[PDB]
């Protein structure tokens, strides 16, 4: 989860089409690499609202906590018994 | 040998395996020692009866166990497979079991084991022809100061000698069921220049029994 | 008392180990079993641990947990679950076969156990999980669960007492890690034997969830005796944290091969030289000895000389004292063989779930099969010598543990040995 640490801004992916000679990926967008890394969100917002560009925010993703229990896979009357190991 | 199964004309869920009725009271009767809710405790002893029925288990007796237990299918191959009492493959009519651990190869199991080999024409994993023996090779059987000992089915042949197992296939092929116990002059597990402890006379009821009891 | 050792008859509680009296009911109450045992149901659970916990009985399985500390952990009132004793009588370890002399020829001791220990805890019922391979001595003990049962002294109002208690046995079917107690308990389940973890134990959840006490059948069949001779009795016999008498198997180059029950801490040349009629060859002959089954550690010939056969004096000697099954070895014996084949045991009996036993046993496995050759060099003791360590105590249940023993025994005092076989094989194969 050390991916998952920080905010992100990417843009929009214009168009990437077929290179005549080689078959390669042909590009005209320059921002189509650009890939910037912030601490928070509220950075991130900032320097989108200071250059100008418009933006749109996905909130933060936790996993919610669970409630593992090592016994709970042999119980003596819940579905919740294993039937191997 | 092999951990995966594959569909043989001897042995393919199609293969024709039921109990019979005896078998199926004696199910019922396993099947009452354990919990309403839990009757998945009663694979092992189950499928062992299917084994000491047919003798081997073919892929329908693991079936029937889990359609009669109403388990998984997978649940009854895990346990056929983890245990190496039962035959996944058809054993002869007598299962010799060599025990070559560390106490029984300090007193020669090895001897017993080139005894065998040489008495039946076969080595350790094969079945002679006749399909009587199989010779397999096997871990401690927990009679270690009856060394060295094979078993042969059910039953405990013990402080061998090379001559002893010979006599005892010899009897064997002849249709006879020898002795199951030791080879030499004792009976069980004594020392066999007679007895070091236990030879007073047991105290009976009552002796030693404290005070307010 | 300082020197232990030399039990008189009268204070054996294992009478008729040998077969030479009747096993059944009628020669089994002619020895003193079940003499009393209403009374002893009936003066309660508090009693029957108090007596336990007052004897200092250690646990028979091997690793020697006090037996009325472990089974006062089911003295607790019932949450809706029903509460049984599971009853170990696997008996996998090379060396050992204690249990199946206890229940083959004392077959009534072991249920009398039972329903004393079962007593003791609440338990509902008996699950008396024999090792597969002992099929007559199953049938012997069902048979004296049937004269039990048809003499009112278990099941339905047992002994008279108005407690209930049935008797179960339960058949293994080829797998020694089936007598450690949570894949015993998973093997009753009809899985796989499988070790659960720890926590939860036993006593928390058990077999079907329920809670449950995992106890050797020898840790069982002398609760009676304990109970009827009382406590002190039984704390009387070897050191203190050490009390009792214990089953001794003495195997493999003695001249006598015998089971016995001796005091707790005998000496070992004692116990060889008097029960045994000593090492083939003489003391001298004497290479090493493996003290109590194939999981301990092996013990030199300078060693046996002076160590007592008990807990801690075998813990001081840096083995343990496990199940008390004495495999002997002369000074004919190739030990790197014999070490070797105790791995190769190891590695097919091992059950596959933790990553630690599963690949490490068989690749000590196959370093000591190169070891006994000696296709290796002696950089690769060390090497091995930490991928034992690495196992110890990294694994799920102590077949991990029982695995890497051997090998530090085996290299801690005979390194000399292993690297003069690996230099000769060095020099006659370049
Ligand atoms: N008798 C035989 O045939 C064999 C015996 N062994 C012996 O088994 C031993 C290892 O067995 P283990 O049970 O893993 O050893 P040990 O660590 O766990 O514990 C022994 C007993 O004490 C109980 N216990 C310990 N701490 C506890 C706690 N905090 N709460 C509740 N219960 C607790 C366990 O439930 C168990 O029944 C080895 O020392 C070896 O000598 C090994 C192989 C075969
Ligand atoms: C791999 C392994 C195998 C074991 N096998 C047995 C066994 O066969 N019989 C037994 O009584 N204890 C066996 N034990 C010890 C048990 O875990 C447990 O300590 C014992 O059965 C019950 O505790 P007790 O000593 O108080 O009776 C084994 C332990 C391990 C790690
Ligand atoms: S260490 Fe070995 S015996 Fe124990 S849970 Fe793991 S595979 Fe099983
Ligand atoms: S070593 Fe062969 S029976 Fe235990």
């Amino acid at each position: 989860v050390n991916n998952t640490k920080k905010w992100k801004m990417e843009f929009d992916t214009r168009e990437r089409w077929e290179n005549p000679l080689m078959g390669w990926a042909s590009t005209a967008d320059p921002l189509s690499n650009l890939v910037l890394t912030f601490s928070t969100k509220e950075d991130a917002i900032a320097f989108a609202e200071k250059n100008g560009w418009s933006y749109d925010v996905e909130e933060r993703k936790v996993p919610k906590p669970k409630s593992k229990s090592y016994g709970a896979n042999f119980s003596w009357n819940k579905r919740t018994r294993v039937s191997t190991k | 040998a092999l951990f995966v199964h594959r569909d043989t004309p001897k042995n393919n869920p199609e293969t024709p395996f039921d109990f019979t009725p005896e078998n199926y009271k004696r199910i019922e009767a396993i099947v009452k020692n354990y919990p309403e809710g839990h009757k998945a405790a009663a694979v092992l002893p189950v499928l062992d009866l299917a084994q000491r029925q047919n003798g081997w288990l073919p892929i329908s007796a693991m079936n029937k166990v889990a359609e009669i237990l109403q388990v998984p299918p997978m649940r009854v191959y895990e346990v056929a497979t983890f245990y190496t009492m039962y035959n996944r493959k058809p054993v002869g009519k007598y299962h010799i079991q060599v025990c070559t651990t560390t106490p029984c190869m300090l007193r020669n199991s090895d001897s017993i084991l080139e005894a065998i080999q040489k008495k039946l024409g076969i080595k350790v994993g094969e079945t002679t022809p006749d399909k009587l023996f199989t010779l397999i090779e096997v871990e401690c059987l927990g009679a270690c100061v009856n060394a060295p000992m094979v078993q042969i089915n059910d039953n405990y042949y013990e402080d061998l000698t090379p001559k002893d197992i010979e006599e005892i296939i010899d009897e064997l092929k002849a249709g006879k069921i020898p002795k199951p116990g030791p080879r030499s002059g004792r009976f069980s597990c004594e020392p066999a220049g007679g007895l070091t402890s236990l030879t007073e006379p047991p105290k009976g009821p009552g002796f030693g029994v404290q005070a307010g009891l | 008392k300082t020197s232990f050792g030399s039990l008189k008859d009268e204070d054996r509680i294992f009478t008729n180990l040998y077969g030479r009296h009747d096993w059944r009911l009628k020669g089994a109450q002619s020895r003193g079993d079940w003499y009393k045992t209403k009374e002893i149901l009936l003066k309660g659970p508090d009693w029957i641990l108090g007596e336990v916990k007052t004897s200092g009985l250690r646990g028979r399985g091997g690793a020697g947990f006090p037996t009325g500390l472990k089974w006062s952990f089911m003295n607790k009132p019932s949450d809706g679950r029903p509460k049984y004793l599971v009853v170990n009588a696997d008996e996998g370890e090379p060396g050992t076969c204690k249990d199946r002399e206890i229940i083959r020829h004392d077959p009534h001791k072991l249920v009398e156990g039972c329903l004393v220990g079962g007593r003791a805890m609440g338990a509902r019922a008996a699950y008396i999980y024999i090792r597969g391979e002992f099929y007559n001595e199953a049938s012997n003990l069902q048979v004296a669960i049937r004269e039990a049962y048809e003499a009112g002294l278990i099941g339905k109002n047992a002994c008279g007492s108005g407690y209930d208690f049935d008797v179960f046995v339960v058949r293994g079917a080829g797998a020694y890690i089936c007598g450690e107690e949570t894949a015993l308990i998973e093997s009753i389940e009809g899985k796989q034997g499988k070790p659960r973890l720890k926590p939860p134990f036993p006593a928390d959840v058990g077999v079907f969830g329920c809670p449950t006490t995992v106890a050797n059948v020898e840790t069982v069949a002398v609760s009676p005796t304990i109970c009827r001779r009382g406590g002190a009795w039984f704390a009387s016999f070897g050191r203190e944290r050490n009390s009792g008498t214990k089953l001794f198997n003495i195997s493999g180059h003695v001249n006598n091969p015998c089971t016995v029950e001796e005091e707790m801490s005998v000496p070992l040349k004692e116990l060889i030289e008097k029960h045994a009629g000593g090492v083939t060859g003489g003391w001298d002959n004497l290479l090493a000895v493996i003290p109590g089954g194939s999981s301990t550690p092996l013990i030199p010939k300078s060693v046996c000389e002076t160590v007592l056969m008990d807990f801690d004096a075998l813990i001081q000697a840096q083995t343990g004292l496990g199940t008390a099954a004495v495999i002997v070895m002369d000074r004919s014996t190739d030990i790197v063989k014999a070490i070797a084949r105790l791995i190769e045991f190891y590695k097919h009996e091992s059950c596959g779930q933790c990553t630690p036993c599963r690949e490490g046993v068989d690749w000590m496995n196959k370093v000591m099969a190169r070891f006994v050759r000696g296709d290796a060099r002696p950089a690769e003791i060390d090497s091995l010598w930490e991928i034992s360590k690495q196992i110890e105590g990294h694994t799920i249940c102590a077949l991990g543990d029982g695995a890497a023993w051997p090998v530090q025994g085996l290299i801690r005092h005979f390194r000399p040995e292993l690297e003069e076989r690996m230099q000769r094989f060095a020099q006659q194969h370049q």
